[PDB]
């Protein structure tokens, strides 16, 4: 059973800054591919970023310059730092482990930003 | 597109089959079981590679490819594209389009 714990989400207003987090526990063979996700009520997933085994980062227009992610080789886990935050960024994130077999996704990070 | 000799985005980019297979293919309509209402995006199809495959080899890099003469970085813009985009699948598709 791959599991994938996701934390850091919650309300901040506009201007403020969060940081998220996916570890991944199971099989996770190593060529991994940890990506981030976005989901409004009354939309699809939004592909936010992507980081592969390789360290190399990808992000959509989107959101350009103001989010990262930050890769941990010991635990094998992923960080978002979420910056410069905008009420369009108001939407639950789910994070995809593309992996090598059965892809595993998130149960949620509620981001809300708003005043 | 799925058998040998072919050619095609999936045959060329995806899974190529060499022209001596022993073995068989075989698929079942997915409309009622991957589709749905708002559209199934979980399935990612590339259409831009540096250059084709050979046989059962498998490329889950997601590098940005460079259309134009400047580098990426692994960043998007101009002449810079994801490798993936994403597939809608949708119940009401015709039959070419359905999973």
């Amino acid at each position: 059973q791959v599991q994938l714990q996701e934390s850091g989400g919650g309300l901040v207003q506009a201007g403020g800054s969060l940081r998220l987090s996916c570890a991944a526990s199971g099989s996770i063979f190593s060529p991994n591919t940890m990506g981030w996700f976005r989901q409004a009520l009354g939309k699809q997933r939004e592909m936010v970023a992507v980081i592969s085994s390789i360290a190399s980062t990808q992000y959509a227009n989107f959101v350009k310059g103001r989010f990262t992610i930050t890769r941990d080789n010991t635990k094998n886990t992923v960080h978002l730092q979420m910056n410069s935050l905008i009420p369009e960024d108001t939407a639950v994130y789910y994070c995809y482990a593309v992996d090598k077999s059965q892809d595993y996704w998130g149960q949620g990070t509620q981001v809300t930003v708003s005043s | 597109q799925i058998a040998p000799g072919q050619t095609g985005k999936i045959a060329d980019y995806n899974y190529k089959l060499p022209d001596d297979f022993t073995g068989c293919v075989i698929a079942w309509n997915s409309n009622n079981l991957d589709s749905k209402v708002g559209g199934n995006y979980n399935y990612l199809y590339r259409l831009f590679r540096k250059s084709n495959l050979k046989p059962f080899e498998r490329d889950i890099s997601t590098e940005i490819y460079q259309a134009g003469s400047t580098p990426c970085n692994g960043v998007e813009g101009f002449n810079c594209y994801f490798p993936l985009q994403s597939y809608g699948f949708q119940p009401t598709n015709g039959v070419g389009y359905q999973p």
